[PDB]
């Protein structure tokens, strides 16, 4: 997931570099029920 | 929100509730971005039209939630705010042009299993996803209709983003490039909406190119909720970014008759002792304030207590300090310690405060 940061941790805080992954999800490798529907919309 | 479903636990930990003080009531969606810092729409805050003007001290913030009200005691956090930051151009008057806020928190929040931020996009990410007929999702708990239509837990849909020229013939109102429009249209026969109450929500989208969830906007406006025609309406995160940068940068490095009562001037009610002296008095489940004991104000000794909601009226809740209302229109303590946030030491939680042993002792402080 290659992610490069925006913002200075001094003033943001943690979190920035691990942002938008679930612990229960994409930590997992498991997909949410309507996650898909959301794929196959760019597929289009 | 309007034909959605129950969210999967886990599904949105970026996903927060604003909560309102006194009376004790869910005001707002927002979003969490940091272990500091919480993005919502401004509208939520400050909204002249509705007497909406809110300080930091009269809310709270509410992470991890998945239950409408039940206090999820071992999951859910609970943030103060040290500052609030509304956007200097936001045009309520007109737009709702920039409807956009950030929340700084006293203290960073722990992230879990349930708790943990979004992305926010960068320009590529943005131009590439940010296209009619992609759909990203939004998440809230407010209404579920126009028209209990309240959800006992928080609601999920996906829609579809749509094109200016139909965003811009489907209302009158102004519509700026710090917006955007999202919904299905009449003939494609699927319905969805954000609905009031899930306003400061984000508008997500999982990135195909790096499997993260980037908050592309906030539930801002539209004209009632699900109708035919008519789309929701979204602050463009990306077009602020600028203005996000900008306070972070500024402000982020921070973490004569004979009646003795003749004389009284008790809020609530005097009550004569001797025939030379008076008591002020309070209303069940009230006592005096221990150092301004004419006024008044709630108490609880115990683990839980139930609400002073407004007798006729099935909600307007308070609850004495360091309580949060609860299903069954209930206070129950808030317990600092599994909280954290409140106390460096060894913590002890008590009902209404806590204990902190400073490493002396503390009642209801840090060190
Ligand atoms: C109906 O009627 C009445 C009418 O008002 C009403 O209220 C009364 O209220 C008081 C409560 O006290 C007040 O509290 C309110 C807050 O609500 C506050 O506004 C106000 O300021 C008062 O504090 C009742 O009285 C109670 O209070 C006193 C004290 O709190 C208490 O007993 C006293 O104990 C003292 C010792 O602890 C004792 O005095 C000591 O004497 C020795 C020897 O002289 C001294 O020793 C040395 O002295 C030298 C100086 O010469 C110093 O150099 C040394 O250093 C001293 N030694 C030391 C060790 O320091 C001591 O210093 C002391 O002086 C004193 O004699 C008392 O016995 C008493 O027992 C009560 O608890 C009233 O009773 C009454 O209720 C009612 O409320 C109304 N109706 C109802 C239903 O209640
Ligand atoms: C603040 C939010 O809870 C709420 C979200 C509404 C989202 N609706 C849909 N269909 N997705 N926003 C509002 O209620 C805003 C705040 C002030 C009034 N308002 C409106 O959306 C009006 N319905 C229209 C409007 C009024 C004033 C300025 C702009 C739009
Ligand atoms: C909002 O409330 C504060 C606190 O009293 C006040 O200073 C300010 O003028 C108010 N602003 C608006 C726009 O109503
Ligand atoms: C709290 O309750 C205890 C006993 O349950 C009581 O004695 C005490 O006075 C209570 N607190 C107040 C301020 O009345
Ligand atoms: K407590
Ligand atoms: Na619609």
């Amino acid at each position: 997931s290659e992610y490069q940061t925006f913002f200075n941790p001094r003033t943001f805080g943690s979190g920035e570099a691990d942002c938008g992954l679930r612990p229960l999800f994409e930590k997992k490798s498991l997909e949410d029920k309507t996650e898909r529907e959301l794929l196959e919309s760019y597929i289009d | 929100i309007v034909e959605g479903s129950d969210a999967e636990i886990g599904m949105s930990p970026w996903q927060v509730m604003l909560f309102r003080k006194s009376p004790q009531e869910l005001l707002c969606g927002a979003s969490l971005i940091s272990d500091r810092w919480v993005l919502t729409a401004a509208h939520c805050l400050l909204y002249p039209p509705w007497d909406k003007n809110f300080t930091e001290n009269d809310l709270l913030v509410r992470i991890g939630k998945h239950s409408r009200t039940r206090y999820e005691r071992n999951i859910e956090k609970i943030s103060m705010l040290e500052k609030i930051y509304i956007h200097p151009r936001y045009n309520w008057r007109e737009n709702l042009d920039r409807d956009i806020a950030l929340m700084k928190l006293k203290k960073p929040v722990a992230f879990s299993d349930y708790i943990h931020p979004v992305c926010l996009p960068d320009r590529e990410t943005a131009a590439s996803l940010l296209q009619a007929g992609y759909k990203g999702r939004v998440t809230g708990w407010g209404n579920l209709k126009e028209t209990k239509g309240q959800p006992s837990v928080l609601q999920v849909v996906n829609l579809p983003i749509v094109e200016r020229p139909v965003c811009k013939d489907s209302t009158r109102i102004r519509i700026t490039d710090n917006m955007f429009c999202a919904g299905y249209k009449p003939d494609e026969g699927k319905r969805g909406d954000a609905c009031e109450g899930d306003s400061g929500g984000p508008f997500v989208m999982k990135s195909p190119f790096n499997n993260r969830w980037y908050q592309m906007g906030i539930v801002s406006a539209g004209a009632g909720c699900d109708r035919d025609g008519k789309y929701g309406f979204y602050t463009h995160v990306f077009r602020l970014k600028k203005w996000i940068q900008k306070v972070i940068d500024q402000f982020g490095g921070g973490s004569e008759p004979v009646d003795p009562c003749f004389r009284a001037n008790c809020e609530y009610q005097c009550q004569p002792l001797n025939q030379t002296s008076y008591l002020c008095v309070c209303a069940e489940g009230f006592a005096p304030i221990p150092h301004e004991p004419h006024r008044c104000q709630m108490f609880c000794n115990q683990t839980a207590c139930p609400a002073d909601c407004d007798p006729n009226t099935q909600a307007s809740c308070e609850c004495p300090e360091g309580y949060i209302l609860d299903d069954g229109f209930i206070c129950t303590d808030i317990d600092e310690c599994e909280n954290g946030g409140f106390c460096s030491g060894v913590c002890h939680n008590l009902p209404g405060t806590f204990e902190c042993i400073c490493g002396a002792r503390h009642i209801g402080t840090d060190c």
